[PDB]
């Protein structure tokens, strides 16, 4: 019986972690004798560690994750893909708690609960990854996101993070009452909600003239659900004003590892179930406005969150075109564009947090980077070159592919529109290396030097981003491996 | 007809959910739209649901809401709009849900006309199930627990969410 | 026709929620109310199905849905309060700070 | 002996009680013929039902 | 498709999805389980029974 | 409740025994096994100790972070030793051991 | 069908004269311990004395302040009487005297329950006075309060006996009363049973002399005995839920032929009277608790004890294979 | 079988009918306090734990030991809430 649970070791241990650290900080929180002492970077601390430890047991124990397979086949499934796809979210919250100690101790946000709900969103998202079911994905997104609403009023006193808290709780409960209502239609149409009972039901007909409704609708509303979720638009705008709202560190967290989790549900859900033509252009239309609206808002943009927030809808639609191409190397290059723009979102906002450290809120107030800190100013620059897609740079890998599928899948209005978004993208990125570098302010804004957690993740990102084309092939080879994994 | 008339029932008091100047009236309506729902339910023989939904959208959820408008002594100056100049957005998203999402399962599931003969004689009773039968409370029971339990452990999961959040969010400690 | 019958009663429930997200462009605490008047629905769409396909999975799902409601409700109440208690007003035009 | 006056109501209030059980059990056993069986079940109605055509048409 | 009755005897319409399974899971081309299909779905539904029966009760509307 | 230990992904080494119990996984614990076991420990009590400085908990902090640890590296250390048993890993020492008794 | 509503009746009015005399009770024993004589006058041995306050109630004029709730306001005691009314179909008296023989009964006894907060809740609000918005706010939220140790303490007698039929209830009790081997149990339930019928040590509405508002202090003539009424048969329906969970309804107190010969209701009746009597007892014999002392005992004191016996008895049950 | 709840709804109309005969014949002759919605917020948990209790208490002959535990581990969680809530004061009202 207990060698049952070996498929769940992973799970368990950071979920009792959790437990452990939310008593040790409400226990010595309350301390008179300890004179209340913030915990907020004891009980991050120790929270790296908890993920590490996870992320060790997870990698470490590869084949036994598929233990006892049929015993849990009704509750989840994992396979090499999950696999994968955990491992790279348990990094990115790695990455992403490690960027937070200076904002925890300078601004004192001494709250350690902070933490604790991001460790318990990242049991929810190891659970979405894994999700079989429709009721488990729906669970375990919904763990996901109340957690995220309540992070993100953090700054309970805040103008910006009350309004940031109030908008998401009521935009993410529609989008989430939309998609429970396409779950409750499949179901009544179908009487199944396990992912191999939907994909053996709907495979072979499509829309054979005589269609199900009820499927049909169905898929339609659960995928207006994951829109909402990837920012994809006309279901996106939520995601600017929460990022700018959020305290930084959300924002941060935010930008990275709910896609990661939702592109793995959107991954097995769709591609492995069977609706078809018409779901692959609901992605094909919204990733052409999601490029399109990305693009124009962010040249609108004066500040650097909105034209991060504004950036990553683009990049997401630029995503999406692999997804709807419907083909091995479309699914391998959604996964490469995927991993690319959470490491350049990680070393992006790496810096934003080092120049929070001053208060950093306008583009302007780059002016003279160059000048009082010249390799923050060079880092800086080369992520912006990489966001714009310049080779050699990582960031050329995502725009090399969007046209690859442009004249893959054959679509030249696609083509097109890649073109006229790219060149926009490159102006609104190389606007702030122009501020940086070109501009000769009267008044200058002189920032804070980094923490070490900060310099050190910046200069692995800085050197990925730069290199990662001399020795592209360990991500290509796993790439086309989970793309394999999701059928065979 | 009795389900015409617990929809009728239904449809007003929602109407008056999402019309009603003052938000406490709403609330009350609100818990009038829940008892017609466990009407339903107690149609449909699900008698555990049916009283759920009064111990937890009406006994818990409902209180919880009323406390929290009770206490916020909104003023309708604040919340006040004419709703005349929505009537055609309403009558366009209306219709097209109405024309789409009312009739979903006339194709799947073609209502079975009644006839002017009696089809009660057709009826087939299998009294092997009847030896034996189980409440909706034990047949529940007899899965939540065991194999689906890790869904139920999840929804834990959830619940202590929203303690924490609650906390965190609204404590002053006097 | 009962099945119909069943179906467009909770269908009028997720319309009217709907229409309450529509016509309250000024209240959203009665925008809260229209998105559970919409989780009812669902739950409601649930247990139905579970009847008319004699099978149990849509009873499970609807208890969990519950459970979420409940979580959903109390955090969103939370964000109200706090949201009131910064402006003293809960009026629309003291939350649209954030923009462009 | 005079806290004999407190236990009137008291034995009053028990009447009542005692009232509020038999009359619905006569009421019902008038009616039915049989008095109330506790435990109802499927199986006692498909019986019931049964049991008035093997009467009725006998 | 799960098997778990609502009144706590195995489903109304699984025995039909468990020969669907069955079929599907060794046959490479749907379309030769295309009948054991459609017989799941009209246990769910009824579709073509209710069908059939409202054209009875049609021609007899049209004979009176 | 019915169970089936049986994994997705057969085991690639001799199975010395399916579906070991408890108690025969850390028996079977070997020197390997205590030094991951004693090493994440170790760093865990570490980590409770330096980030409890500033808060003044590092007495405390040091048995939260040990703990952590401590359950950690036993669920490591049981994981490596189960999977030997089961032929998922490298097992030539539990091969070795069932061969002769 | 037709013969249904008499049987209603036979409920409803019984009760209600029920109720009437348990406040002519409460009276005399109240007087008795204080050496005194309750009412004697109105009536032999004071037993008129319930029809003339009743009468006088009827035949006083109604008040119906100038609020903008006009109808919230008089509908408020309306739903408190109504749900004190309709818990007593489920209610056996002995065996095969109830009126509904519902399967899922103990639920439904909980949900009533619940629903009984939104008669003072709204009266507070309606009456357009903070000092009873004031005081119908704290009465609502120590009857919440004390709603979670009921459930739990439901929970316990559940996974006892295996059915949420109250009948069933009473007759898993055969071989022994609930009440022997639970009775910090019982203890627990009958205190929460005070605490969520706003008695006393509890009755903050009452505590008018501590400047503690009641939610019905804007109330009068037949609004305010509508609430009075519903108080009361809900304090008999706690009573009888006691005799029912824990001292085994109907049932005699030994298995012997001597006490078969006396029916079960009466049975039954006995143990609510002295339910009722301890009610009694105890507003006599204590002071009360402060508002903010009360919600520490709900949920520092009730609430882990209920949670601990449900982890205990079925912990035992599930270890001994005891289960029903 | 629902056939037990017809009763009910007659004697609903009934308490209803008394409730307007009693009411009618005389008719003949800014200051919000968190407390409470955490209050709210408990009792909505505590209420939700009930539910599940409910089917677990009936179901405990047929779920066994993995039943037992698996909602000895609900009540882990849900627990450990409670304790947090606890140590930050929601409980007390003074
Ligand atoms: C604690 C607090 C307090 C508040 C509260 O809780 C909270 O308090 C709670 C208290 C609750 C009430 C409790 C109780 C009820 C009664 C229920 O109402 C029963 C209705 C059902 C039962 O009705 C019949 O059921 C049997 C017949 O079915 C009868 O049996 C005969 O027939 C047997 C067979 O020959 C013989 O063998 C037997 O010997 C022979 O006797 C039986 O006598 C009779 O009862 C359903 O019936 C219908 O359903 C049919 C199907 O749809 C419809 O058929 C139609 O459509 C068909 C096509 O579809 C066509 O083919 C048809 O031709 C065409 O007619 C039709 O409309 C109608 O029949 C309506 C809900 C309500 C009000 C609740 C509301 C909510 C509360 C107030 C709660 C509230 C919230
Ligand atoms: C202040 C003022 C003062 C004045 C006042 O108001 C207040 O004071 C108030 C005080 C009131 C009295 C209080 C009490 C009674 C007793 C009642 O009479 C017994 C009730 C009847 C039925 O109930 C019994 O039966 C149940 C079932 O067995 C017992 O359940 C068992 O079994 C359960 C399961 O195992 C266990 O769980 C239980 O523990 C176990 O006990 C239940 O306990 C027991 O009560 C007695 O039945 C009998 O009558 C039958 C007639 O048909 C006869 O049947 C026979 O004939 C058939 C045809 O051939 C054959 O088919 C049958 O085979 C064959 O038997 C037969 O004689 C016999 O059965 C008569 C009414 C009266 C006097 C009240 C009058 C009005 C007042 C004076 C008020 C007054 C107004
Ligand atoms: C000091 O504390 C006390 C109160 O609270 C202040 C009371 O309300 C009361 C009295 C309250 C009552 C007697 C209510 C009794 C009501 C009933 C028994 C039901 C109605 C009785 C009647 C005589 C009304 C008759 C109405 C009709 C339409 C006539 C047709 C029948 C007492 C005795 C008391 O001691
Ligand atoms: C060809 C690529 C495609 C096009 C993209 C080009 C992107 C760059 C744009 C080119 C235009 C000119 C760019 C000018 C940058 C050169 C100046 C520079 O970066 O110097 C840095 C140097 O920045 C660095 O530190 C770069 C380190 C990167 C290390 C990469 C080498 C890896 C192996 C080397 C091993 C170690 C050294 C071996 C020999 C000792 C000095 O930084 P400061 O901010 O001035 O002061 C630093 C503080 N302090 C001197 C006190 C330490
Ligand atoms: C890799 C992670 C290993 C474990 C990390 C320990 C978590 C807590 C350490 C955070 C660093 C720290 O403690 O900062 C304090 C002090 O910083 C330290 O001294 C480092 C503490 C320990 C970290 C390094 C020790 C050895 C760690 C080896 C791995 C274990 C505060 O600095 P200050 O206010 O005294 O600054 C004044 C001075 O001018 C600074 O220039
Ligand atoms: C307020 C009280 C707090 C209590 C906290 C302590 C207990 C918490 C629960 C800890 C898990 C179980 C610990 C008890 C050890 C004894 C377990 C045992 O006796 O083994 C039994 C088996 O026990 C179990 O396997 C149940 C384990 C409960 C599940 C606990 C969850 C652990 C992790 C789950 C991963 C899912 C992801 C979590 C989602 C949040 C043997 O039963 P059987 O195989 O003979 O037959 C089965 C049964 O009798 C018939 O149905
Ligand atoms: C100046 C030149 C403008 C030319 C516009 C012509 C648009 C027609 C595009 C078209 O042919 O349809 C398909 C895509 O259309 C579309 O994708 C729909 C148009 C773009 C959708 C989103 C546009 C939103 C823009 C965002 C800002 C709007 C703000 C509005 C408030 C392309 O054919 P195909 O590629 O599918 O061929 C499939 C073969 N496999
Ligand atoms: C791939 C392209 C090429 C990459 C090349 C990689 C080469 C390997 C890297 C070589 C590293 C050279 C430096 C090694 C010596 C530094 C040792 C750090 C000492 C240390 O204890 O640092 C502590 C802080 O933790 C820290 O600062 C460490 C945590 C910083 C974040 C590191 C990542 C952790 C999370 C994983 C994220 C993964 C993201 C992937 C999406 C305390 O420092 P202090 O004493 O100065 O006091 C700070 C005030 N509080
Ligand atoms: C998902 C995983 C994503 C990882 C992305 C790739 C790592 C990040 C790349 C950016 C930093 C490394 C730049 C590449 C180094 C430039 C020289 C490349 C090279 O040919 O050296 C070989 C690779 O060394 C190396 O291994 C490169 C240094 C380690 C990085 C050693 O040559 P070799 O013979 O040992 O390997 C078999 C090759 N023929
Ligand atoms: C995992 C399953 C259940 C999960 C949930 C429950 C987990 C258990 C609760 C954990 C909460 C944290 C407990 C913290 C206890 C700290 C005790 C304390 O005050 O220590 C101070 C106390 C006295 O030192 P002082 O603070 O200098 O006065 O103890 C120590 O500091 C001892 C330090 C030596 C320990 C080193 C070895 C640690 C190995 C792991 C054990
Ligand atoms: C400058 O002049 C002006 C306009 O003109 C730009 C205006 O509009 C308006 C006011 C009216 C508006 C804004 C209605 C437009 C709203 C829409 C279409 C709702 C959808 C929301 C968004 C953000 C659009 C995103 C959707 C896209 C791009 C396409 C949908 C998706 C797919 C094709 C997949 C005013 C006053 C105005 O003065």
């Amino acid at each position: 019986m207990f060698n049952l649970f070996l498929a769940v070791f992973p799970e368990i241990f950071i979920i009792n972690a959790t437990f452990i650290l939310l008593i040790h900080g409400v226990v010595f929180s309350t301390s008179k004798k300890y004179d209340y002492p913030p915990l907020a970077s004891n009980v991050g601390w120790l929270g790296l560690l908890s993920v590490l430890i996870t992320l060790l047991l997870l990698a470490a124990g590869a084949p036994l994750l598929t233990i006892a397979h049929l015993f849990w086949n009704n509750l989840f499934r994992r396979d090499n893909f999950t696999y994968f796809c955990q491992i790279f979210l348990l990094l990115s919250t790695a990455g992403t708690i490690s960027m937070c100690f200076d904002f925890f101790d300078q601004e004192r946000f001494d709250a350690f609960e902070f933490i604790v709900l991001i460790l318990l969103s990242t049991c929810g998202m190891l659970f979405m990854i894994s999700a079989y079911d429709l009721i488990a994905m729906y669970l375990a997104i919904e763990l996901q996101s109340l957690c995220f609403y309540v992070i993100a009023a953090s700054k309970r006193k805040s103008e910006f993070s009350t309004e940031a808290g109030l908008k998401y709780l009521i935009l993410g409960a529609f989008s989430s009452g939309i998609l429970l209502f396409g779950c409750s239609m499949i179901y009544g149409s179908t009487g199944a909600t396990h992912f191999d009972q939907l994909a053996k039901i709907l495979t072979g007909y499509e829309i054979t003239g005589a269609r199900s409704s009820g499927i049909f609708m169905g898929i339609l509303f659960i995928a207006v659900g994951f829109l909402f979720k990837i920012t994809a638009v006309p279901f996106h705008m939520w995601a600017p004003d929460i990022y700018e709202g959020s305290p930084t560190p959300v924002t941060a967290f935010l930008s990275i590892a709910p896609k990661i989790s939702i592109f793995a549900n959107i991954l097995r859900v769709f591609i492995y179930g069977s609706y078809g033509a018409t779901l692959q252009q609901i992605f094909f239309f919204c990733s052409i406005a999601s490029m399109i609206l990305g693009a124009l808002a962010a040249m609108a943009q004066t500040k650097v969150k909105r034209l991060l927030a504004y950036s990553s809808i683009g990049h997401v639609g630029y995503i999406c075109i692999g997804f709807s191409c419907g083909t091995i190397e479309g699914i391998q290059s959604l996964l490469i564009g995927i991993f690319i723009y959470a490491l350049m979102t990680m070393d992006a906002f790496a810096i934003v947090l080092a120049l929070r450290q001053t208060r950093v809120k306008y583009i302007a107030d780059l002016g003279a980077l160059a000048k009082t800190n010249p390799i923050l100013a060079i880092t800086f620059s080369i992520t912006m070159f990489s966001y714009a897609g310049i080779p050699p740079l990582a960031g050329f890998c995502s725009k090399f592919y969007l046209f690859f599928a442009a004249l893959g899948c054959g679509a030249y209005f696609l083509a097109l529109v890649g073109v006229v978004t790219s060149v926009i993208g490159c102006f609104y990125y190389i606007r702030l290396v122009k501020r940086m570098f070109f501009d000769t302010p009267r008044t200058w804004i002189l920032y804070e030097p980094m923490d070490r957690n900060k310099s050190l993740l910046l200069a692995m990102t800085s050197f990925f981003i730069t290199l990662f084309l001399l020795y592209p092939s360990p991500l290509f080879s796993v790439t086309h491996q989970m793309a394999l994994s999701l059928y065979l | 007809m009795i389900l015409s008339v617990l929809s009728s029932l239904a449809l007003v008091s929602g109407l008056m959910v999402v019309r009603a100047k003052n938000p406490v009236h709403s609330v009350l309506f609100f818990i009038l739209v829940f008892c017609d729902t466990s009407g339903l339910l107690l149609l449909l023989g699900l008698d555990f649901f049916a009283m759920i939904f009064l111990v937890v959208y009406i006994g818990a959820i409902a209180v919880l809401f009323l406390f929290v408008v009770m206490m916020f002594h909104i003023q309708i100056a604040e919340i006040h709009e004419e709703v005349l100049r929505y009537l055609p957005v309403s009558g366009i998203i209306g219709l097209i849900f109405w024309w789409e999402m009312f009739f979903i399962l006339d194709n799947e599931s073609i209502p079975l006309l009644p006839t002017q003969r009696n089809t009660t004689s057709l009826r087939y009773t299998v009294y092997a199930g009847k030896v034996r039968s189980w409440t909706n409370l034990e047949t529940l029971g007899n899965l939540l627990y065991t194999y689906y339990f890790v869904w139920f452990l999840v929804s834990s999961l959830i619940l202590l969410v929203a303690m924490i959040g609650a906390i965190v969010l609204t404590m002053h400690r006097t | 026709m009962d099945l119909i019958k069943y179906f467009t009663f909770s269908m009028i429930i997720f319309i009217l929620g709907i229409w309450g997200i529509l016509l309250n462009r000024r209240n959203i605490l009665i925008m809260l109310m229209s998105i559970e008047l919409m989780l009812l629905a669902v739950n409601l769409n649930f247990l139905v199905f579970s009847v008319s396909l004699d099978d149990m999975m849509g009873q499970v799902f609807a208890l969990l849905v519950l459970t979420v409601a409940a979580a959903e409700s109390a955090i969103g109440l939370a964000i109200f309060v706090i949201t009131f208690r910064v402006r003293g007003t809960i009026a629309v035009e003291f939350i649209n700070s954030i923009q462009g | 002996l005079v806290w004999l006056e407190a236990m009137l109501p008291l034995g009053i209030i028990g009447g009542m009680l005692c009232i509020m059980g038999n009359s619905q059990y006569y009421i019902h056993k008038a009616y039915h013929g049989r008095p109330k069986h506790i435990g109802h079940d499927e199986w006692d109605v498909a019986m019931e039902r049964r049991d008035k055509k093997v009467v009725e048409k006998a | 498709a799960s098997g778990w009755g609502i009144t706590g005897n195995k489903g109304r319409c699984y025995d039909f999805w468990m020969d669907f399974s069955e079929c599907m899971s060794h046959c490479r081309e749907p379309k030769d389980c295309t009948l054991l299909r459609e017989d799941y779905l009209e246990c769910l539904h009824h579709s073509k029974e209710f069908q059939r029966r409202n054209r009875i009760y049609k021609e007899e509307q049209r004979k009176l | 409740m019915n169970t089936d230990i049986t994994a997705l992904e057969k085991a690639q080494y001799p199975v010395v025994d399916r579906n070991p119990a408890f108690t025969k996984v850390v028996g079977n614990f070997s020197t390997l096994d205590y030094l991951r076991f004693s090493t994440i420990t170790g760093i865990s009590v570490t980590v409770g100790y330096l980030s409890g400085i500033k808060p003044g908990i590092k007495g405390p902090s040091m048995v939260t972070g040990g703990l952590i640890g401590l359950m950690g590296g036993f669920m490591y250390a049981y994981q490596n030793s189960a999977g030997r048993l089961m032929g998922f890993f490298p097992n030539d020492g539990e091969v070795a051991s069932y061969q002769k008794r | 069908y037709i013969a249904v509503p008499a049987e209603i009746l036979g409920i409803i009015l019984p009760l209600l004269l029920g109720v009437a005399f348990l406040v002519l009770a409460e009276r005399k024993v109240m007087a008795f311990v204080q050496r005194r004589k309750g009412p004697d006058v109105v009536g032999s041995f004071g037993l008129l004395q319930p029809l003339a306050d009743g009468l006088k109630l009827i035949l006083k004029e109604p008040i119906s302040p100038s609020s903008a709730n006009f109808f919230l306001f008089r509908m408020a005691p309306v739903a408190t009487f109504m749900l004190s009314l309709v818990a007593w179909a489920v209610v056996p008296f002995d065996y095969g005297m109830v009126l509904s023989d519902l399967n899922i009964g103990l639920l439904y006894l909980f949900a009533i329950s619940s629903l009984g907060v939104y008669g003072i809740i709204i009266a507070g609000r309606s009456s357009n006075s903070k000092y009873a918005f004031l005081g119908a706010l704290r009465s609502a939220a120590q009857m919440v309060s004390y709603e979670v140790s009921i459930g739990l303490i439901l929970i316990t007698v559940l996974i006892c006996v295996g059915s949420c039929n109250l009948s069933e209830i009473v007759m898993a009790q055969k071989q022994i009363w609930f009440g022997i081997p639970l009775f910090p149990v019982l203890v627990m339930f009958f205190i929460s049973c005070l605490a969520e019928t706003n008695r006393a040590p509890f009755d903050l509405p009452e505590a008018e002399a501590e400047l503690v508002a009641g939610y019905n202090v804007e109330y009068s003539s037949m609004g305010f005995a509508l609430f009075f009424l519903g108080e009361y048969a809900n304090m008999i329906l706690m009573s009888g839920l006691c005799t029912l969970f824990f001292l085994g309804g109907w049932l005699p107190i030994l298995d012997l032929p001597i006490f078969k010969k006396i029916p079960g209701s009466i049975w039954f009746s006995i143990k609510v009277l002295f339910f009722l009597f301890l009610y009694i007892w105890v507003r006599a014999a204590f002071p009360r608790y402060r508002y903010d002392q009360l919600m520490g005992l709900g949920w520092k004191v009730f609430l882990p004890l209920s949670l601990a016996w449900v982890v205990s008895v079925s912990g035992l049950l599930v270890t001994f294979q005891w289960l029903p | 079988m629902m056939l037990e709840f017809a009763p009910i709804f007659i004697y609903l109309v009934i308490s209803l009918l008394v409730s307007l005969i009693l009411l009618g014949v005389p008719f003949l002759f800014s200051r919000f306090d968190i407390r409470f919605y955490l209050v709210s917020i408990l009792f909505l948990i505590f209420d939700l734990e009930v539910t599940f209790f409910f089917p677990w208490a009936v179901s405990l002959n047929k779920i066994d030991l993995f039943g037992f535990w698996s909602m000895m581990a609900f009540l882990f969680i849900l627990t450990i809430g409670f304790l947090y809530e606890w140590k930050r004061g929601a409980l007390d009202w003074e």
